[PDB]
């Protein structure tokens, strides 16, 4: 096969524009919303990203 | 150097939907076609795994429009069988039965506009009044022309008018004079035959290979169905048989749609002979929701209600992928559930995504103005094919 | 850690590589400006090209730059030919992006943290 | 569980499990897992390389034939070292069957070639190149299916939003379409529809 | 006096050029088979004078017809932009008429509007042929009032 | 919300952006370009048609929702000019026609327009009114419209006095009546102009520049109360233009010295007046975008077309 | 149909026979509207002392 | 079971090839067959004049989206949130203040008929039919502006028919 | 008859009146702002209280199968008038 | 032999119908021409005929008349010209017209159904609802 072994960070410029740059993404475990009781919500990390503005149309 | 790049045409006036066509070519003769496909995509499958079950159900309506019922049969029929559960008995009869009416109307669309497209202006005119029948019963049926779902998982819901059958019994009375006039007006004329004889005919293996599933592997040779050979309900019981033809000549898979529309005529009126009057949906009040008597009045009706709406019944994981015969020939949805409400991946199957990518080599020995009938022959929906 | 290069073992054919689609492009660039009948100078549309091309410039591993170059290939082999309207060859150009501020206090003067 | 509930068949299960660690004997080299779906679909898990030999055997060996080629697709799964599925689904013509072959990759991992076998992969491998991104080795040809020309991103994977991050309108300016950074009139409305109470108790996971 | 002149002529070749108005069938997609059931011969359209042809020359008004994705957009606008110089756009269909059951994704267009502009937006989905009907005569009703020339006469 | 006060989110296509204003005339070029960019910013926009329905179809895809509204209305009478602008912003003014047209003369197009819509404008309690002008307006003769016109910017700025009041050049674009016409002018007896040849200096402008120097005038403070001019940044050309733009794109009810007298004005008059950057904005050499409207010839080769470059004196 | 005379000679002497169903199906058989209401049954479980959801 | 076409025996022998060079000279078939089968002209071609007259329905036809209320209008809606969250197009919208009498009605409840499929399942999930899909299909809005419904139109639309939606309601909640 | 602003605007059954100073309201020049003319509110008050000789009552609101599910409502307090939380039709225990 | 009983029928729809100019009328109005078929409960200025049954669709057929809303005039035939139950009782959705089963007569029901209000100054445009959002603060009047 000649694997080529490679050693270097993988990194992805085959993606979207800019936002990369600016958004910081946050990770967690989202809190058990307390008005029920029960944790199959929890159990799973999850991935969102820093809101931003709206506004009324 | 010679040859040549020639495009596509926006419509003809009957079209369905738009493709971009290159063929390099020699002179009136196609060497080489590449079809664009794409160009009417609207990103059905990103969208399902947004929506729940019971939501994503009309995208299965419309991919495939022409033929809807089928579709409707194919998604409901991938639900239950992922989630553990049976219709009742005159749920699968109704569903047979709009089954293969859907089965007569994506037929009889294909054919008239088959001749519509190569001349022939009027056999348009006189089938389709008989589809506005169709969609007349339909109307009936779901309260609405075309897309109403009337399908869902663990059966359908809304049972027929009283007094629907009647009408059904109605027009399948006497389809049978009126596809037979359409007979008189083809099957022997010097034209559309002399047009169309040996123009784009495939191998039976070789159309293995390609993957052509439907009207074609019917009219060549290599004798295979899956209503016959992987029943997926009770329409299993109802007989009746499939056409074959021998040349492989496109020909024979005209003729073969036809006497399709006439086993339909069978089995219609089997299924209207056969009807059990059993129920519409499954009784598990937490797969489909309680009519309103129950709902209103007492509690656990109400609670499945609301819940199976706002949320919807949430469907145990696992990856299946079932397939059924859609008038364009096997159709199918491969479902990913994560253990949730929403679905995950769904990849439909078009046939015509199949039958299209077949165009290089069946195309390849007849010059453009028939390769207007090697494109139409092949039921084939671009709506479909791009999802 | 294991690998299935594509197209070259080493970063070294991969330059050799996008040096041969710059060819392509700088050869190219007048026959489609001119095929198309866009406005725009040779010159001014050479410099876009080059100018994408310095985007990327800062990549290191030659997987991601061979795959890069299939990219490169694929839409010139689409400009290469009449495929693609006026329109997205336009589109690469931005003229009806309204300018964006990229200093801090007329930022701040408008977009409330963009 | 007799009325509501599917019949469920042990003829075809016990077959297909022998069918399938069939193929895992005469196969060491490329097969990982075989397993049957409860409702009776085998479905067998493929190392990234047999493809072309896995295929050619299915195809092949005339005590199981799989002439035709049901559909070729994937599935976006972050959360692996590997984040996709390259799921082969084929149709037995002979005895009436359906099998699943999954095989997996990254992203830069090529999948090679399943043309040889199977000509009606030539398109779906097309189209899973541009909605995903999976590079196929020496594919006869690759292109843009389902997606605009100059379009860009591999839109069915997850990194990539619902809209897209264009959109296109016209203006008396540039008697062109254009194209600019996507703007939506309402918001497209989030829901979070999963409940809590593991519905389903076989399918849980060992906590840690 | 030749004002009565003026809005006699104006309901002659108003009257007749609204009389026929026989358009081209863009038909993206299943709103295009509702349509050519208005074609069929129970609703059918050619009553009313409209006459079923195709060529964007030919065209005296469009019906965009079928969902629009990004891809097919600027060829629309194409079909739009030869075109005899009095011209009008039937949107039909939830899809072209502000984005329908889509709306959402990414290659559709949101609307026909953002490609060319509209005058008779017809709903459904797809839109009763009776509906779409419906909605070409309304067109016409449009074309009643145009009063074109008389503010030719700048008066 | 005080005036429009807070735009939101990245300007166009249903961005807020800051401004609501008016636009008359509009019904055709500058003013359809102008409303191009209101709208591709995302702001409101209420465009007051002549009777003409149908015409205007060409202005709506440009407007998003709920925005560019229309409303019929007259310029003889107040009530309707009174009712469009009651909720605005601003309000800016583009007027007249070229030629006289039965019922109107160049009197009171340039006049009484302005006349009316400036003084309810100050009663309608708006600021940051533009208005505009055909550069070189004076009040000596032989132009008709422009002495008239001129006229036009003496009662503006009487009436209601703070607002810009800006005349720019010889205006050109894609629908143009200025270089548009001296391509069509080429016609049966070869006789346009040059009949004692020289003698005309001329700057002709590009119009996205022209409407770029409005938004910027309207979204910037400091605008206001300040009359200026635009100018063409290099070319500033003599009749040598005739036979350039006639020279390029090759080769295939209007009115009298009026028209001929009127493209036959010579000047590009005094030079201090903030001119362009004055206003922040970039200007746009003739050579590019005149290839871009012109088209036409054969189009199948490109060279080169050997620009006039006359710059005299310059 | 409405009344044919030789008209419906020339259809009977061109393309057969006919004048069952007239292909515009405009007489009769219209089935009135519901002359009863529905009124409908209800399958399996729906019924106490039978049945605990598990089972079923 | 496989019945099929085409495959016969074209028999050459005497008295069919007698009709085979007749058929293909004399074009018999083609111009008896079809020229007749055409001169089926006769037979009263279907069509309607919609001004005057109107095609079949059904009552459960999926018209627009009337709200409905009590007899004693009590504005039938209740604020659920089920039309809205049910919705496959996401189009509606519902943002529900309790009033004046403590009980809770909706602020502004919106539809984009643009967006609206036309489903049937807002028609199957209100627990009280507060909206229904209408009998009428009325429409053709000459703006993009004018498909967009406030409550207030909702509203007005259930007032100008509701017998109409009274007598289909009444027909077809036996089915439903 | 529904109260009027000092603009002419018809207010709605949830005050929606625009201000002097809103551009939007130009929205409404040359075109009706509609309202339904007939509020709900008015029509509660408009109906009797209902009586009933027992200590706790339904309403299914009009009737099986056609209204809102039946609640029982509880009469016991009689310095208050019992609502139905559906209807909105108070309800009392004659004395 | 036959045709005299044709001829018949249409001398008799002709002279029957409308008279002398109701034919020219009824004609030009609308391009069908039907014999007078029963009455159909005229209500508004619209007038209804039912057919005696002899076919389907096109079962039944009306003339919008004029003066509706007080407004148009006729010549602008369209739909929404019936009110809500003979929309009810034309489109085949019931077989009874609305006379013999009576609609429930509602309070709050509109006693108009006025045309469409498509172009003209009376059309509808929406508009947001509720109430603001977040009440800006003021400064007081009162300096220092
Ligand atoms: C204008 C008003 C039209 C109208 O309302 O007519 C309805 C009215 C009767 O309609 P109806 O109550 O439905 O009854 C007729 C049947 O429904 C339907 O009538 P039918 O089609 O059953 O009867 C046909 C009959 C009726 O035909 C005629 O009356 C026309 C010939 C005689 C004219 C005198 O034809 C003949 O008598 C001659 C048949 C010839 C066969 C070969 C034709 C070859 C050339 C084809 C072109 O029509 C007439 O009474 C016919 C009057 C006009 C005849 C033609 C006059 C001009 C020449
Ligand atoms: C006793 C003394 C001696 C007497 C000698 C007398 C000898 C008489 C022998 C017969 C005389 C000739 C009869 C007519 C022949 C006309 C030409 C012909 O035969 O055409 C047939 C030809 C066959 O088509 P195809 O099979 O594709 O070609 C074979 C090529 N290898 O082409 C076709 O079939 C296709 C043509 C289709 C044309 C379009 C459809 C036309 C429909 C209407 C036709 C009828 C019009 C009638 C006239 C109207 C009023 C004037
Ligand atoms: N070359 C040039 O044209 C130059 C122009 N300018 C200035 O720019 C202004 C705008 O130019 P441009 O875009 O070409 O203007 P247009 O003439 O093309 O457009 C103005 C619009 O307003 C309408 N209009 C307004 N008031 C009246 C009226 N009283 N009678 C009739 N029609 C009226 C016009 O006709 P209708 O009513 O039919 O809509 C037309 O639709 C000019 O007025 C001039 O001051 C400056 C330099 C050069
Ligand atoms: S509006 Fe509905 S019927 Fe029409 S194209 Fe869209 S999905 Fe199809
Ligand atoms: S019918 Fe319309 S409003 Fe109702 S759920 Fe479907 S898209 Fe939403
Ligand atoms: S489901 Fe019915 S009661 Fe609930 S919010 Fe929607 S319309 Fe109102
Ligand atoms: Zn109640």
């Amino acid at each position: 096969i000649t694997v080529d072994e490679k050693l270097d960070i993988t990194t992805l410029t085959g993606v979207p524009e800019e936002h990369i740059k600016t958004r910081k993404a946050r990770i967690f475990v989202p809190a058990r919303n307390n008005m029920q009781s029960g944790v199959n919500n929890t159990k799973k990390w999850k991935m969102e990203f820093d809101t931003r503005e709206r506004w009324e149309n | 150097v010679s040859n040549l790049t020639l495009n596509f045409g926006p419509q003809h006036p009957a079209a369905h939907g738009v493709l971009r066509l290159v063929m390099e070519l020699s002179g009136e003769m196609v060497r080489k076609c590449d079809p664009h496909i794409g160009l009417l995509h609207r990103g059905t499958e990103k969208l399902i795994e947004y929506k729940t079950y019971l939501q994503a159900l009309p995208y299965f309506d419309r991919l495939d429009y022409v033929s809807m019922m089928c579709n409707e049969q194919a998604y409901s029929l991938a639900v239950e069988k992922l989630l553990n559960i049976q219709p009742p008995p005159r749920a699968q009869w109704i569903r047979v039965l709009f089954g293969e009416i859907t089965r007569l109307l994506n037929h009889i669309m294909a054919v008239t506009t088959h001749a519509l497209d190569i001349g022939a202006m009027t056999p348009f005119f006189w089938m389709f009044e008989e589809r506005e029948k169709m969609f007349e019963f339909y109307e009936r049926v779901s309260g609405a022309r075309m897309h109403a779902a009337y399908v869902r998982p663990g059966g359908v819901h809304q049972d027929l008018p009283l007094g629907l059958m009647d009408d059904i019994y109605e027009f399948s009375k006497n389809f049978s004079l009126r596809i037979d006039e359409l007979e008189e007006m083809l099957t022997n004329n010097r034209i559309w035959r002399n047009r169309t004889v040996d123009i784009g005919v495939v191998t039976a293996e070789d159309a293995l290979n390609y993957g052509f599933s439907g009207v074609m592997l019917r009219g060549s040779g290599i004798q295979w169905d899956l209503r016959k050979t992987q029943p997926y309900d009770v329409y299993d019981q109802v007989e009746f048989d499939v056409p074959i033809g021998s040349r492989g000549d496109c020909y024979d898979r005209y003729l073969c749609r036809v006497e399709e529309m006439r086993q339909s005529i069978r089995i219609i009126s089997q299924c209207l002979n056969k009807m059990p009057p059993g129920e519409i949906k499954v009784d598990d009040a937490k797969v489909s929701p309680p009519k309103r008597a129950e709902m209103k009045t007492s509690m656990e009706s109400l609670i499945h209600h609301f819940k199976l709406y706002t949320e919807g019944y949430q469907v145990p994981p696992g990856a299946t992928y079932t397939a059924i015969e859609a008038p364009k020939g096997e159709f199918g949805v491969y479902l990913v559930s994560d253990g949730s409400s929403r679905p995950y991946r769904c990849k439909i199957k078009a046939p015509g995504f199949a039958h299209l990518a077949g165009l290089d080599k069946m195309s390849k020995g007849h010059m453009l103005a028939d390769v207007v009938a090697i494109i139409g022959t092949q039921d084939i929906v671009f709506g479909e094919v791009d999802r | 850690t294991s690998v299935k290069p594509i197209f070259s073992r080493d970063m070294n054919e991969a330059k050799r590589r996008v040096r041969e689609l710059y060819r392509a492009w700088y050869r190219e660039v007048p026959n489609t400006v001119h095929l198309f009948q866009l406005d725009i100078s040779v010159k001014q549309g050479r410099d876009k090209v080059r100018e994408m091309f310095k985007k990327n410039a800062h990549v290191t591993d030659p997987r991601v730059v061979d795959l890069l170059v299939i990219k490169g290939k694929m839409e010139l082999e689409e400009t290469i030919n009449v495929w693609k309207q006026r329109t997205h060859v336009m589109r690469f150009f931005h003229e009806t992006e309204a300018p964006r501020p990229k200093d801090f206090l007329s930022k701040f003067y408008v977009g409330h943290d963009p | 569980t007799r009325p509501t509930v599917r019949p469920r068949n042990d003829v075809a299960h016990k077959q297909l499990s022998a069918f399938g660690e069939y193929v895992a004997e005469i196969l060491p080299k490329y097969v990982q897992q075989v397993q049957v779906s409860c409702f009776s679909e085998l479905e067998i898990c493929i190392h990234p390389d047999g493809v072309i030999p896995v295929l050619t055997f299915l195809r092949d060996h005339s005590n199981a034939q799989f002439k035709s080629l049901a559909d070729l697709t994937a599935v976006d799964i972050p959360t692996r070292q590997n984040r996709f599925e390259i799921v082969y689904n084929l149709l037995s013509l002979r005895f009436n069957s359906r099998i699943r072959v999954k095989t997996y990759t990254d992203e830069l991992t090529p999948v090679e070639s399943s043309v040889s076998v199977y000509k009606a992969a030539n398109w779906y491998e097309r189209e899973i190149w541009d909605m995903f991104g999976v590079f196929f080795a020496n594919h006869p040809d690759l292109r843009r299916i389902l997606t605009d020309y100059g379009f860009e991103g591999h839109p069915f994977r997850k990194d990539f939003p619902l809209s897209g991050y264009v959109e296109l309108r016209y203006d008396d300016e540039v008697k062109r379409v254009v194209a600019e950074p996507v703007e939506l009139a309402q918001e497209f409305r989030k829901f979070d529809l999963n409940s809590p109470w593991e519905a389903f108790p076989a399918y849980r996971q060992p906590p840690e | 006096r030749g004002e009565y002149v003026v809005a006699k002529l104006d309901d002659l070749i108003n009257w007749a050029r609204r009389s026929s108005l026989w358009p081209m069938t863009f038909g993206l997609a299943c709103c295009a088979v509702e349509m050519m059931h208005m074609a069929a011969p129970r609703y059918d359209m050619d009553r009313f004078g409209v006459v079923f042809r195709a060529s964007p020359r030919q065209s005296d008004v469009m019906i965009v017809a079928g969902t629009l994705t990004n891809k097919m957009a600027p060829a629309l606008r194409k079909v739009y932009d030869q075109m005899p110089e009095p011209r009008y756009v039937v949107s039909m269909g939830s899809c072209a008429n502000g984005g329908g059951y889509y709306h959402y994704s990414y290659s559709v267009v949101r609307g026909c509007d953002r490609i060319v502009p509209v005058d008779i937006y017809v709903p459904g989905c797809p839109p009763t042929a009776e509906a779409l009907l419906y909605g070409i005569l309304q067109l016409q009703k449009k074309i009643k009032r145009e009063k074109r020339l008389r503010i030719w006469y700048r008066r | 919300l005080h005036h429009a006060v807070i735009p939101h989110g990245k300007g166009g296509r249903s961005s807020v952006s800051g401004i609501v204003a008016t636009v008359f005339g509009a019904t055709g070029f500058l003013g359809r370009y102008l409303v191009n960019h209101l709208g591709r910013m995302g702001s409101q926009v209420i465009v007051p048609y002549r009777c003409e329905p149908y015409d205007t179809m060409h202005l709506r895809p440009m407007g998003d929702l709920g925005q560019i509204i229309f409303m019929d209305w007259n310029g003889r009478d107040k009530d309707s000019i009174r009712r469009a602008v009651e909720h605005s912003n601003v309000v800016i003014n583009l007027v007249g026609r070229e030629w006289e047209t039965k019922n109107f003369d160049f009197e009171d197009v340039f006049v009484k327009i302005p006349q009316a819509i400036a003084q309810v404008s100050k009663e309608a309690g708006v600021e940051k009114f533009i208005h505009i002008s055909h550069l070189n307006a004076d009040i000596k003769s032989s132009s008709k419209y422009l002495r008239n016109k001129a006229v036009g910017e003496k009662e503006v700025r009487e009436t209601f006095p703070e607002a810009t009041i800006i005349k720019p050049a010889d205006i050109f674009g894609r629908e143009d009546r200025f270089l548009n016409y001296f391509a069509n002018i080429r016609w049966f007896g070869g006789v346009p102009l040059i009949s004692l040849g020289k003698k005309t200096v001329k700057q002709p402008v590009y119009i996205v520049d022209v409407t770029k120097g409005i938004i910027n005038a309207i979204k910037d403070p400091d605008a206001r109360g300040k009359t200026f001019a635009f100018v063409g940044p290099n070319r500033y050309l003599l009749f040598d233009l005739v036979q350039y733009v006639f020279a390029v794109a090759h080769r295939p009810p209007w009115t009298t010295r009026d028209k001929v007298e009127r493209i036959h004005t010579t000047d590009r008059t005094l030079p201090h007046l903030p001119g362009l950057e004055d206003l922040g904005v970039q200007a746009t050499p003739l050579e590019l975008k005149a290839i871009e409207v012109l088209r036409r010839h054969r189009t199948y080769r490109w060279l080169s077309s050997e620009i006039e470059d006359v710059q005299p004196a310059k | 149909a409405s009344a044919t005379r030789l008209i419906q000679g020339l259809r009977n002497w061109a393309s057969g026979r006919d004048l069952q169903a007239k292909l515009q199906l405009r007489y009769q058989e219209i089935s009135k509207r519901t002359q009863p209401p529905p009124k409908l049954p209800v399958g399996p479980s729906h019924r106490l002392s039978n049945n605990y959801y598990c089972a079923r | 079971t496989y019945k099929y076409v085409n495959l016969r025996e074209p028999s050459m022998d005497m008295k069919s090839v007698t009709d085979r060079a007749a058929q293909t000279l004399l074009w018999t078939e083609l111009i008896r067959g079809l020229g007749m089968t055409l001169s089926y002209l006769f037979r009263e071609p279907a069509t309607i004049n919609y001004p005057f007259e109107k095609g079949p329905l059904s009552p459960r036809f999926r018209g627009e989206h009337a709200l409905r209320r009590y007899p004693s209008g009590e504005e039938r809606c209740i604020a659920c949130k089920l039309c809205e969250a049910v919705c496959p197009a996401q189009a509606i919208t519902i943002e529900a203040e309790p009033r004046a009498d403590g009980s809770r009605r909706t602020t502004r409840y919106d539809i984009d008929m643009t967006k609206c499929i036309y489903c049937g399942f807002c028609q199957e999930a209100c627990p009280v039919d507060a909206i229904v899909e209408g009998p009428n299909f009325e429409f053709s809005t000459e703006t993009h502006e004018e498909l967009l419904y406030n409550k207030e139109k909702l509203l007005n639309n259930g007032d100008k028919w509701e017998a109409e939606i009274a007598a289909n309601i009444q027909a077809d909640y036996l089915y439903r | 008859g529904v109260r009027t602003s000092p603009t002419g605007e018809k207010v709605t059954h949830t005050g929606q009146v625009y201000d002097d100073e809103d551009y939007r309201r130009v929205r409404f020049v040359g075109r009706q702002k509609e309202v339904n003319e007939n509020f709900a509110i008015d029509l509660i008050a408009e109906q009797p209280v209902s009586q009933v000789g027992s200590r706790v009552i339904s309403c299914d609101g009009g009737g099986g199968a056609l209204g809102h599910p039946r609640v029982y409502i509880n009469l016991d307090k009689e310095t208050k008038t019992g609502t139905c939380g559906y209807c909105g039709l108070q309800f009392r225990q004659q004395h | 032999m036959e045709l005299l009983q044709v001829l018949k029928r249409g001398l008799q729809q002709v002279s029957g119908h409308g008279g002398l100019r109701g034919y020219l009328r009824v004609l030009f109005r609308a391009n069908d021409v039907r014999v007078g078929t029963l009455v159909g409960e005229d209500k508004y200025g619209n007038k209804y005929y039912e057919d005696n049954k002899q076919f389907f669709g096109r079962h039944r057929w009306v003339i919008y008349t004029t003066e509706m809303n007080g407004k148009n005039t006729f010549w602008d035939v369209d739909g929404s010209m019936v009110p809500p139950e003979w929309h009810r009782w034309l489109h085949c959705m019931t077989d009874d017209p609305p006379t013999v089963k009576p609609p429930t007569a509602r309070k709050f029901i509109w006693t108009n159904h006025k045309f469409n209000l498509s172009g003209t100054p009376q059309q509808y445009v929406p508009y947001s609802t509720t109430r603001k959002k977040i009440q800006e603060w003021v400064p007081p009047s009162t300096p220092y």
